[PDB]
RNA sequence: GUCUACGGCCAUACCACCCUGAACGCGCCCGAUCUCGUCUGAUCUCGGAAGCUAAGCAGGGUCGGGCCUGGUUAGUACUUGGAUGGGAGACCGCCUGGGAAUACCGGGUGCUGUAGGCUU
RNA sequence: GUCUCCGUAGUGUAGGGUAUCACGUUCGCCUAACACGCGAAAGGUCCUCGGUUCGAAACCGGGCGGAAACA
RNA sequence: GCCCGGAUAGCUCAGCUGUAGAGCAUCAGACUUUUAAUCUGAGGGUCCAGGGUUCAAGUCCCUGUUCGGGCGCCA
RNA sequence: UUAAAUGGGUAAGAAGCCCGGCUCGCUGGCGUGGAGCCGGGCGUGGAAUGCGAGUGCCUAGUGGGCCACUUUUGGUAAGCA
RNA sequence: GCGCGGGUAAACGGCGGGAGUAACUAUGACUCUCUUAAGGUAGCCAAAUGCCUCGUCAUCUAAUUAGUGACGCGCAUGAAU
RNA sequence: CCAGGUGGGGAGUUUGACUGGGGCGGUACACCUGUCAAACGGUAACGCAGGUGUCCUAAGGCGAGCUCAGGGAGGACAGAAACCUCCCGUGGAGCAGAAGGGCAAAAGCUCGCUUGAUCUUGAUUUUCAGUACGAAUACAGACCGUGAAAGCGGGGCCUCACG
RNA sequence: UCAUAGCGACGUCGCUUUUUGAUCCUUCGAUGUCGGCUCUUCCUAUCAUUGUGAAGCAGAAUUCACCAAGCGUUGGAUUGUU
């Protein structure tokens, strides 16, 4: 799918419709110091291998895809998280179709 | 093995009638219903807003929530073991009133207009509705015309 | 030829210039219009392919088509078929048949039609 | 005998005919199902319209809401019924509009019993005015406009009943936008040749063109106008003659004309006799004319 | 290949027709229908011989083929070839399907095309003079002995293949309310246009 | 008796052709300066009143087609329940109740609400 | 038995918008003559039947076949 | 998930921010009893697509497309 | 298109019917509309038949089924599925 | 360490296919090419290895799915497997 | 002593299910359409015909304007098909896909503006044990889009497109 | 030559459980499983023999049928083989 890189929408710090720039989210790397890591770091030190599960299945296909969107306005820069369907391409800011054109030469 | 879909098995059910497809009649919305009154659900095929389910297609119900485009409708359905009381939000122009009850309304009107104009007259009238006595023994007229006798046809092979 | 190019481009005239136009586009035949261009619904139609000859002279970067023309007669009263309120058919004797065309052809521009092949 | 005739006996045995209104093309039932249909919870506040109608002659110009039986109809205005106080030429044009849809108004108020509250405007300016309800007197009227199959593009004559009725002092919604004032461009609202359109400026000057141009052009195109001597001056004062006397009487009253009689002025279908005897005797024709030979 | 025909004998299987659920139907073995002077009008064929079969049974495309050709070989030898006009009143549609040699997915393939028939359901139609009733009672007598049940043999009382009774035929047509066209004939209402009336009668 | 505006039911109202229309009206019709639109004032929008029922529209007509409603089909087909009924079966008959649909043959062909016009 | 694949100049081959080439035959050039070579011609209703579509050898349905793979 | 390497006449590869080159190629000429053999010419870049740094990109940088690799792995 | 038989839902009153009156921030041209609330009046108990109903807690065993009329799917058919 | 690069088969293992080509036809000494790198050489065989198979031919017998000898596009023989 | 590699030499363990017996074959293993299905609803088989793990800044949302498939008759090249016109045309087209339903001044096609595919609390339907997910339906509170306005819109005309 | 001495296409009705299927009802705290040898009995859809009828039965040889299972139905090469 295609979605424009800035949408006005709901922003919930100002409490009204302003425009927003999207961009794609993208997950950050593990901390390595949260509590699950911690706790998982400690159950694989010592002897016993592999404690916790591999998955190893891999069913789905394609991925949900969240939209990063903040607020343009210089005083509240609030960033919210939308999601859209899945989709196998995705695409941002791509140009938009016309209808009355020659398909093709 | 067959599906669960919210509208299988609707092929018909929801289908307009012959020559009846196109714009909604205006007077179906127009109607007006209160708080109490009672309803059957149908299902107009042609608005895919706010429909029954299928199993609430036929079923006659009571309203206890009135909106803006919808009624909710408290109608009983009987699950395999039970019957429950079951609320649903439908748009008007799948449901419309009730003559099961308007009927009785006018009995009662009219037979409670009995009881006044019974009670100064002093005779008794009566109230209840029996189920279809017997004839009441009667006579038949000849007129001089004789019965005519009535006798099978002998079998001849039509085809 | 593909999709959704552009192949080819009309006008529609109506009134004085469409009445020069057109004799204008018969003065190339002399009146003529042989046997079967009209059309049963009343109007009719025919193509040329020179047009430098008449009407504006030769231009040098233009080239050497021709074309087409193809009128269509009607009565005061055929504009409520296109009119957006209580629209409506324009009835069965005031419609123009293929035999009131030539009529009106020969008696208004005396053209000759029906050669007797 | 060489191509499929279309309209066959199927055809006709399986088409099914258009709710008749929508036949003759004198209703959308799609506009008029979103227009007309009330809220289900106010279960008989009826939603009135002010439906415009405008026609080669005159403008219908009535308020209604809708029930099962059909629409009832409150009051209604005409053009024809200008040439009653003030007016008496120049109808089914925009300022003429403007006075059937003030007439509409103060009528409806008058009959209400609250003409003297929510006055409107008695002054006539094209800017933006809607009325508001005042606390503790009865609630301003509200109505929606019916615009119908007119093109609802600025500057139409039905915008024009609109403006009228709101300055007689209904509460109707509406934008500034399909007025003649309005510049699509600029996307301002000028709100003077508005006022020249309500008065009549538009054909006045137009009129006031059409002199040094021309006389029977002039004959030909404003011979009514000719008549009663209606010049390009002296237009405008009638006009508010024509808004002042519609405040001080709106009233309707009619001409009670019982001196008719029955005639008939159509056939009564021909009975089932009058069939049966036709076809025999066109039958007897027949053999007769083939005897003769 | 084919199976014995008293196993397909019974309809008991929901009519199958084919159709675009059922492709890969082979074609059925009776593929004439009409046999004999198919052009006679309607007059010089007056009698008109039928064959009843009363059995709910379903009778294979195969069988009408050996008692329509058993039939016009008969008729040809008797009746004379120009004499004759034979229809049958059966189509096979009924698709009857086989599992081939366990009973996993055992919905088989279709194989043949059958018709089906019932108490009162005409299988051969035989229009011929009346002096050939003779021939054309036991012509059917011999296409009786295809035919998997029993079948009466009746001799219909109306004129032909038409729908209207051998008696008041000549009448009817003879007050032009009966019309003859091809090998039946076009009945004529009175409630028409006159211009349709009064083409004829004149 | 009609019509106009808004409608309800949505063909007894539709479709085809022919006849007629008084008065208002509805229309066709004239024109493009303004408003507004199109390649084109054809449509849409606006400004009008010289002409005309020709068309739309209203009414009527057609052994009209459709549609609506009856008869016939027919107590037929079909079907609730019953039998230690018949029949090798396929199926069929009876008892008990309910009961259709073609073809074919008759009848009819818009009713009506609010507001406003005309008709001696 | 089922399944898959294929039926086309004499032979073999490829391939909706009138079947290519090789050899087979005849043939004309070249040569003193043969041989060869080159050239052209002839030659396949495309396995049969039905259907589809403006049109089918080609697409879709049948029937024969022939070869395989399974069974 | 990371580090990445390659993609250009029908086939492969060098390359100049500066007019795409070489070979395997293909057709045609000389060449030659002739074939080889020999040259030579012509045409032919699915420059992997899109952008950008840009005067100026095949290269430089990102985005994807594939092709390939070398590591890592609690839903 | 039409269209049964069998079948499914609702109703057959006192929680109903009819009078008045009050509250509302909802609705609103309006005493509008609607809902709630407060008094009052109505008994011929508003079809047949039968039956005494309402309601709570704890809970075993079972969770391989099979046969018959009739309806019905696959199968040639089956003491088949 | 893995990749990258050399060597290694008396290391494990592998040893197919497609075109064009000789004066009957056939085949292909010869030329080229594909997929992973070669493409079964010398030899041997219906074998303890050959499904079709009781292969075909000769011999042994009156008669031999047996035996022997020969043929080999060998389902699926073969060189320190 | 720690870190990285190699490590079936050795250790522990696992190696789905449904199935006209098991394996091979298929998915009837989560879902959707029509039918089976016996005119409410429900109803099985490795029953039949199919489909899904997507696609879409528009194919979403509003308003406006038009009518579609096909056919007849025409008009230079132009023919069975190019393009223009008239007429007929109940939808015989299109609506992303499977099928069913629904749809005509529509829900289709062409334009204009846009982000209601946003931010929130509950109620309800659907399978249901009246659990959950998913999908959906009527509201209510904000903030908006559109339209002159009534209104309509918190995704796709409805039935699936998911944890 | 002539449908039927002997045959029988297109169709159609059956019987048998000496084939192979389909099913899984009995047996998995076991019914010993292919063939051959040996031995008895039984069936008839009769190969031969008894008694008969029919023929495109001159004789001979043969073929088709009916009552009929009392009697008989072999020795070997190859193969585990049926
Ligand atoms: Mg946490
Ligand atoms: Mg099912
Ligand atoms: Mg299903
Ligand atoms: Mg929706
Ligand atoms: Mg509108
Ligand atoms: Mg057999
Ligand atoms: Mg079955
Ligand atoms: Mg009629
Ligand atoms: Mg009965
Ligand atoms: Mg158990
Ligand atoms: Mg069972
Ligand atoms: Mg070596
Ligand atoms: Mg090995
Ligand atoms: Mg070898
Ligand atoms: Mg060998
Ligand atoms: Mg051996
Ligand atoms: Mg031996
Ligand atoms: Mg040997
Ligand atoms: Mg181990
Ligand atoms: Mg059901
Ligand atoms: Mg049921
Ligand atoms: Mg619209
Ligand atoms: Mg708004
Ligand atoms: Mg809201
Ligand atoms: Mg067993
Ligand atoms: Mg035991
Ligand atoms: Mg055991
Ligand atoms: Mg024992
Ligand atoms: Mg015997
Ligand atoms: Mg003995
Ligand atoms: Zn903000």
């Amino acid at each position: 799918v295609n979605v424009p890189k800035t949408r006005r929408t709901f922003c919930k710090k100002c409490g009204k419709h302003q425009p927003h720039k999207v961009t794609q989210y993208k997950k950050g790397k593990d901390s390595l110091y949260a509590q699950g890591k911690r706790r998982y770091d400690r159950k694989q030190s010592g002897y016993g291998g592999q404690t916790k599960p591999i998955f190893r299945k891999k069913a789905k296909t394609t991925k949900k895809i969240v939209l990063r969107l903040e607020c343009v306005e210089p005083n509240c820069r609030s960033k919210r998280m939308l999601a859209i369907k899945r989709c196998k391409h995705f695409e941002l800011g791509g140009d938009k179709k016309r209808k009355g054109q020659v398909i093709q030469f | 093995t067959n599906t669960k879909g919210k509208r299988r098995g609707t092929r018909y059910m929801f289908s307009r009638p012959f020559r009846k497809h196109g714009v909604v009649p205006l007077a179906t919305y127009m109607r007006i219903y209160k708080k109490g009154d009672i309803v059957d659900i149908k299902g107009m095929g042609t608005v895919q807003k706010g429909m029954p389910h299928k199993c609430y297609h036929g079923k006659t119900g009571r309203v206890y929530n009135v909106t803006q485009h919808a009624v909710g409708i408290v109608v009983n359905k009987q699950v395999k073991g039970k019957i429950l009381a079951k609320r649903i939000n439908v748009r008007i122009e799948h449901i419309k009133h009730s003559k099961s009850r308007d009927s009785f309304l006018k009995r009662v009107k009219e037979n409670d207009q009995k009881k006044k104009e019974a009670k100064e007259k002093g005779t008794w009238v009566q109230l209840k509705r029996q189920p279809a006595p017997p004839r009441e023994a009667h006579f038949v007229r000849t007129n001089g015309k004789e019965p005519e006798l009535l006798e099978p046809i002998p079998y001849e092979f039509m085809a | 030829i593909r999709r959704n190019e552009k192949i080819a481009v009309h006008c529609t005239v109506r009134g004085a210039k469409a009445e020069e136009i057109l004799e204008k586009g018969l003065k190339v035949r002399e009146y003529e219009l042989r046997k079967n261009n009209f059309s049963d619904t009343g109007n009719f139609g025919f193509g040329i392919q020179e047009h430098i000859d008449l009407g504006i002279k030769y231009d040098p970067s233009i080239g050497i088509y021709g074309l087409d023309f193809y009128v269509v007669l009607g009565r005061p009263g055929f504009s409520i078929a296109d009119k957006k309120r209580r629209t409506g058919c324009i009835g069965a004797k005031h419609r123009i048949s293929k035999e009131e065309a030539m009529r009106w052809f020969q008696q208004k521009y005396d053209g000759i039609i029906l050669p007797g092949k | 005998g060489f191509v499929k005739v279309v309209k066959n006996k199927a055809y006709f045995k399986r088409y099914q005919v258009k709710f008749r209104r929508r036949r003759e093309g004198k209703t959308d039932y799609y506009a008029r199902k979103r227009l007309v249909i009330q809220d289900k919870n106010k279960y008989n506040t009826p939603k009135y319209r002010m439906i415009v109608r405008v026609t080669n002659r005159d403008i219908i110009c009535q308020i209604a809401y809708a029930r099962i039986e059909g629409d009832m109809i409150v009051c209604a205005a005409y053009a024809h019924e200008l040439p009653k106080y003030g007016v008496k030429v120049g109808l089914t044009n925009y300022a003429a509009a403007y006075c059937t849809g003030l007439l509409l108004a103060r009528r409806l108020l008058n009959r209400f019993g609250m003409d003297k509250i929510y006055e409107g405007q008695v002054e006539v300016t094209g800017d933006e005015y809607n009325v508001e309800s005042i606390d503790g007197q009865p609630g301003a009227f509200t109505c929606y406009l019916d615009a119908g199959l007119a093109r609802t593009t600025t500057g139409n004559k039905v915008f024009g009943a609109l403006k009228g009725a709101v300055d007689g002092g209904l509460s109707i919604p509406h934008s500034t936008k399909r007025f003649p004032g309005y510049d699509s461009e600029s996307k301002e609202f000028n709100a003077e040749v508005h006022r020249k359109h309500i008065m009549g400026q538009n054909v006045a000057d137009y009129m006031r063109y059409l002199m040094e141009e021309d006389e029977d052009a002039y004959k030909k195109q404003f011979s009514q106008y000719i008549k009663n001597s209606v010049t390009p001056d002296m237009m405008e004062e009638m006009y508010k003659k024509a808004h002042a006397a519609i405040r001080e009487n709106p009233v309707y009253e009619k001409k009670p004309k019982k001196e008719v009689k029955k005639k008939r002025w159509n056939r009564p279908k021909m009975s089932l006799a009058q069939k049966k005897d036709r076809v025999a005797q066109k039958k007897a024709s027949f053999l007769r004319a083939q005897e003769r030979a | 290949g084919r199976r014995p025909a008293r196993c397909y004998r019974y309809c008991k299987n929901k009519p199958y027709p084919k159709s675009r659920f059922c492709r890969g139907v082979p074609d059925a073995k009776i593929r004439i229908f009409d046999l004999g002077r198919k052009k006679a009008k309607v007059d010089e064929f007056p009698l008109g011989g039928h064959m009843v079969s009363d059995e709910y049974e379903q009778l294979s495309s195969e069988a009408l083929e050996a008692a329509r050709i058993c039939a016009n070989k008969y008729m040809v030898k008797s009746c004379g070839r120009d004499g004759f006009h034979m229809r049958v009143r059966l189509h096979p549609f009924h698709v009857i399907r086989i599992n081939k040699m366990g009973m996993r997915g055992a919905f088989g393939k279709p194989q043949g095309t059958v018709a089906r028939v019932h108490i009162g359901q005409v299988i051969m139609s035989i229009r011929t003079k009346l002096q050939n009733e003779e021939h054309v009672i036991e012509a059917l007598r011999r296409a009786k002995f295809k035919f998997p049940g029993r079948q009466k043999i009746h001799i219909s009382k109306k004129w032909g293949f038409t729908k209207f009774n051998a008696d008041e035929f000549e009448d009817m047509v003879a007050k032009k309310c009966l019309i003859p066209d091809g090998c039946g004939v076009k009945y004529v209402p009175s409630h028409g246009p006159l211009d349709k009336w009064r083409v004829l009668h004149s």
